[PDB]
RNA sequence: AAACUUUCAACAACGGAUCUCUUGGUUCUGGCAUCGAUGAAGAACGCAGCGAAAUGCGAUAAGUAAUGUGAAUUGCAGAAUUCCGUGAAUCAUCGAAUCUUUGAACG
RNA sequence: GGGACCGAGGACCGCGCUCUGCAAGGAUGCUGGCGUAAUGGUCACCAGCGACCCGUCUUGAAACACGGACCAAGGAGUCAAGGUUUUGCGCGAGUGUUUGGGUGUAAAACCCGCACGCGUAAGGUGAGAGCUUCGGCGCAUCAUCGACC
RNA sequence: GGGCGAGGCUCCUUCUGAGUUCCCUGGAACGGGACGCCACAGAGGGUGAGAGCCCCGUAUAGUUGGAAGCCAAGCCUGUGUAAAGCUCCUUCGACGAGUCGAGUAGUUUGGGAAUGCUGCUCAAAAUGGGAGGUAAAUUUCUUCUAAAGCUAAAUACCGGCCAGAGACCGAUAGCGCACAAGUAGAGUGAUCGAAAGAUGAAAAGCACUUUGAAAAGAGGGUUAAAUAGCACGUGAAAUUGUUGAAAGGGAAGCGCUUGUGACCAGACUUGCGCCCGGCGGAUCAUCCGGUGUUCUCACCGGUGCACUCCGCCGGGCUCAGGCCAG
């Protein structure tokens, strides 16, 4: 583990790569209070009756 | 930094206190994965032909 | 972080070790899937919270991820052994999926896999004799 | 576009949350930031750090720039500002150049959950030519 | 699994070796087993066949049934031992070809040479038994 | 730009590993022949002709006649306690002079004679 | 109705596909440098108890000497080996020899 | 009043009515025989109806012409170098370890010095996506007038 | 300066781990199950089927003897006014000719300052000669010594003595040749040049009887198998014979739809739930302690004592159950 650490640190021209998302739990992300709060009302449910 | 515990000749946990290295936080991706052992996998054949 | 439910099943929805896939039906042997059948709802190795339905030798044993615990495998699954009485079991099977929030969608599928092992473990009837038709009949 | 040219697993991702964020919500935001994350790379050029600052230079200071590219480091200036960056993915210089200006590094799923609406966001594209 | 550069894996080579190998090679590759009396009597797990060696057939259709070499075949590796023999069809009794793997050796023919092979094996086993003890 | 018979005159570099092993062992062959001594010879420091390579120094073959002078090694027994000499090369400045002197004057106090037999 | 022509099936024929195998080929890599007038490479004729080819050998001819191993060869026939031994073997190694006619070929 | 064909869907939601209910966002109820080759299916033959021998080539199209005794196996857009378009990936004013060197569980994997290849060292008017404190800000890019080399 | 030289390195050789324990199938375990062992050795191969522990080998350290090369601790000697390096200087300093070069012809090169080479004619110099730099004011400057010779290494390799390997090919493939293949054979000759692998674990390759002139056939026998008989693993199609069923007035074959005959896959064999009685048992509710957990849900142990639970039986009823129909 030690070593681990310093040989990463030793790679020349390499870092530790950044991720394009930093959460990557989207059910927080989404059922998270800015979400819902900002989000609109729904305008139907998962399964829908059909009418004629 | 979270923590990993370190296990004796016993199976038991012998108390030692240790740091994840920081790459163990690094992306998982498949796909570039999946490239670099397709590569990597051809580096070592021998050639053939009649 | 980097990883979550979401991560795991984006990389393992096209392959696992527990998947079998034929012509009718694509299906999983993870011992976390109560119904057998790949999905993200069903996928127990890969959801958080989930539960798994085994039989015992008589009654049936439930098993269910322990959240502060993914990281140690050894103690990552809250296992019950239920051999008491058919309806006791689903009680005590649907209060571990619905009554505090982990996996009431799984409820109803864990109530009927405890239902199918505990048929199972019952006594087996005789086969009918078998009756021949026609040529065979005949010969 | 239904499904992403990319192997990208947390591109996926950022697909999922921002097809959700433009179904549920009336932001023209949210649907541009979805269409030009099914957008390929050499329609997504890089936006560089000039472009920012000068796009920053008139009273939209204080201020949350999105990019859905990647930004990058500019040798031409002397002098970062302090500015509220997120993008897809910073190189190392645009990170340690911002961050000692005094910004902040942000991601598209952080800025779903800080501005789901695009509110007090300068929304940018690289140059085509 | 190999290290020395000079043995070869190749299934092709070795069985070349092995069916090509001349009458020598062919006593060391038909070498058999002692039974365990003469093992700790010996020190010695395993020897060359010869044709004055009592053995005891234990595998093969022929159960537990035991007899003297009659004859070391080197040619299509097969030792014939006395009295396991089958009938032709004119009634002539025909050795069967028992194989030295299949046979152990209960009484071993003894002379200066047998007793240098076997004396050369218990010093070897032996050192190699005192290095790793102590 | 196949108008001739490359097929015929093609080559692989299909034992790039075993050359690279080939050498390796070849350079332990010479330290197990030279066992205490280094395995190279001491190369001057040398300034690169050319206006585009001029601010530059390499390695040279060998040191100058006046230069191991200098520096107070024979020049007989330089090549034997293992320096290179270049009777070629003329140093025309004081700064080479100098350079490979000092050269000189290090590899003197790193180095360790035995006495002959 | 039979015969004949044709369709399907069962079994039996012809033929050698498929599957399986492989003491072979092909490609790459590594260590080493060794033909001949002291007669080469090649060609020919002989030699085994019973052999035509292949293989080995050269009138000392499926071979001799020496060293090592240690009890065979094998299709048959006949001898062995005393096994408490300078010693079987179509054995291995190999430093000594034998080595027909030619062929650079040389009365 | 008589006849034919059909019954898609699968808790409730709706529009309605003749409203204790209903023919109103898709079939229910009652009954009989059999429960096995009975229905169903596959083969062979008969029967009524239909129905040019395939491919190539030419032409506006035919016709001609060419190949076709049958079967098994083989059999034809591949590889390399150099360009170029698009898609995915990494780094990004930089990028490229694998010429070579250093390790190695040894043709793998891992690491790297100096070079080298390719690339890099200022507006106004009107639109405009997207934000707004609804006073306006204004990406990319475009048309014109511009500024400089 | 010489001569011995123990010893060492390289390479061949000797030797070195552990189940044939028990049961089942099988002709034969190397297969399945049980219980063990070795492992710096679970590469590979053989053995009657997939063997780390039956055998050869395989890993590391040693160990037995031998071979030739090189190094070499030490020990004997050394000798001659012998050789060598450097320094200084009122002394010297020899450097390759039918070769350079000039003209010319051919050839060659990216290369008429001829890029090199060769042939013919002419044929040199000594502060010399060759090649470059340069408008810089004259051919200044720079850099080397040709016409004599030797020399390991890094470099190439379809051949020689071997060795190790492969995302290669698998008997119409792979070299033409997996075989008595550069063979049989063809051509006057230069040359051209095939086809052809597999019984079985083991020949155990069929004794004996009978028919036949014989080849063979039929009994019989070996084998796990002759549905493996040296026309031999498995044994397709084209094509053919026999038997079974059928069709057929100058083509057959093919599509749709019945019908006859033959031959078949499904489906069903009852499941669930209530009312009784007989039972027979063990985990009725609640409470107490411990443990676990999603901190409110469970699990054990006690309590329960059998108008509560749990299974069976002898009955009754409901609903749902296959095919074809009214």
């Amino acid at each position: 583990i030690k070593q681990l650490d310093a040989v990463y640190e030793s790679k020349k021209g390499f870092f530790l790569p950044a991720n394009i998302v930093s959460q990557a739990d989207l059910s927080r992300l989404i059922n998270s209070t800015e979400i819902q709060s900002v989000l609109r009302a729904p305008k139907g449910e998962a399964r829908t009756k059909r009418a004629c | 930094r979270p923590t990993v515990t370190v296990f004796g000749a016993d199976g038991k946990p012998t108390g030692a206190t240790e740091v994840l290295p920081k790459v163990f936080s690094a992306p998982i991706r498949p796909d570039i994965v999946k490239h670099v052992h397709t590569g990597m996998a051809k580096n070592k054949r021998q050639p053939y032909a009649v | 972080s980097n990883v979550s439910a979401d991560l795991i099943w984006e990389v393992s929805r096209n392959y696992n070790s527990f998947l079998v896939k034929q012509r009718t039906g694509t299906f999983s042997r993870d011992a976390l899937n109560l119904t057998n059948q790949h999905s993200r709802k069903h996928a127990g190795f890969v959801n958080d919270k989930a539960l798994g339905i085994v039989p015992a030798e008589k009654g049936v044993k439930v098993i269910a991820k322990k959240v502060k615990a993914a990281n140690k495998p050894a103690s990552s699954l809250y296992t019950v052994t239920y051999k008491s009485t058919a309806r006791k079991a689903y009680k005590a099977i649907a209060s571990q999926a619905a009554k505090h929030g982990y996996r009431a969608d799984l409820r109803q599928a864990a109530v009927a896999r405890a239902s199918a092992i505990l048929r199972s473990q019952r006594p087996v009837k005789p086969e009918p004799p078998k009756k021949l038709r026609g040529a065979a009949a005949r010969r | 576009r239904k499904a992403p040219k990319s192997d990208n697993v947390y591109l996926k991702l950022l697909v999922k949350l921002y097809r959700f964020l433009a179904r549920r919500t009336e932001a023209p935001f949210n649907k541009v930031v979805l269409r030009r994350l099914f957008m390929s790379r050499i329609n997504r050029p890089p936006v560089s750090l000039s472009r920012i600052a000068r796009n920053l230079k008139n009273g939209n200071e204080k201020k949350t720039v999105v990019v859905v590219a990647t930004v990058t480091d500019d040798n031409r200036l002397l002098q970062v500002p302090k500015m509220e960056v997120a993008a897809l993915r910073f190189t190392a210089k645009a990170r340690a150049r911002i961050e000692a200006a005094g910004g902040r590094t942000l991601t598209l799923d952080q800025l779903a959950l800080e501005k789901p609406t695009g509110a007090n966001t300068l929304l940018l594209r690289g140059p085509k030519n | 699994m190999k290290v020395r550069p000079t043995v070869s894996s190749s299934r092709r080579k070795a069985r070349k070796a092995h069916f090509s190998a001349p009458s020598s090679v062919r006593r060391v590759i038909m070498s058999a087993p002692l039974s365990k009396e003469l093992r700790e009597k010996y020190n010695v797990r395993s020897i060359p066949i010869r044709k004055g060696d009592e053995v005891q057939i234990v595998r093969g259709a022929h159960k537990d049934k035991e007899g003297k070499v009659t004859s070391v075949y080197r040619l299509k590796y097969v030792i014939h031992v006395e009295r396991v023999t089958r009938e032709k069809a004119t009634g002539q009794t025909v050795p069967i070809g028992i194989h030295p793997s299949n046979v152990v050796i209960t009484k071993l023919h003894l002379d200066k040479d047998r007793e240098n092979i076997l004396a050369r094996i218990k010093a070897g086993r032996e050192q190699v038994a005192k290095a790793k003890g102590k | 730009h196949f108008r001739k018979h490359w097929q015929r005159r093609v080559r692989c570099h299909f034992d790039q590993p075993g050359k690279k092993v080939t050498r390796r062992l070849a350079r332990r062959a010479k330290a197990a022949a030279l066992a205490p001594r280094p395995v190279d010879k001491l190369r001057p420091i040398v300034r690169c002709p050319t206006v585009k390579y001029n601010r530059r120094t390499r390695l040279g073959r060998g040191f100058t006649l006046e230069e191991l002078k200098a520096a107070g090694i024979p020049r007989l027994l330089a090549p034997t306690i293992g320096i290179a000499v270049d009777h070629r090369r003329k140093n025309l400045s004081e700064e080479s002079l100098a350079a490979n002197v000092q050269r000189l004057k290090d590899y003197k106090a790193r180095l360790i004679l035995f006495p002959r037999k």
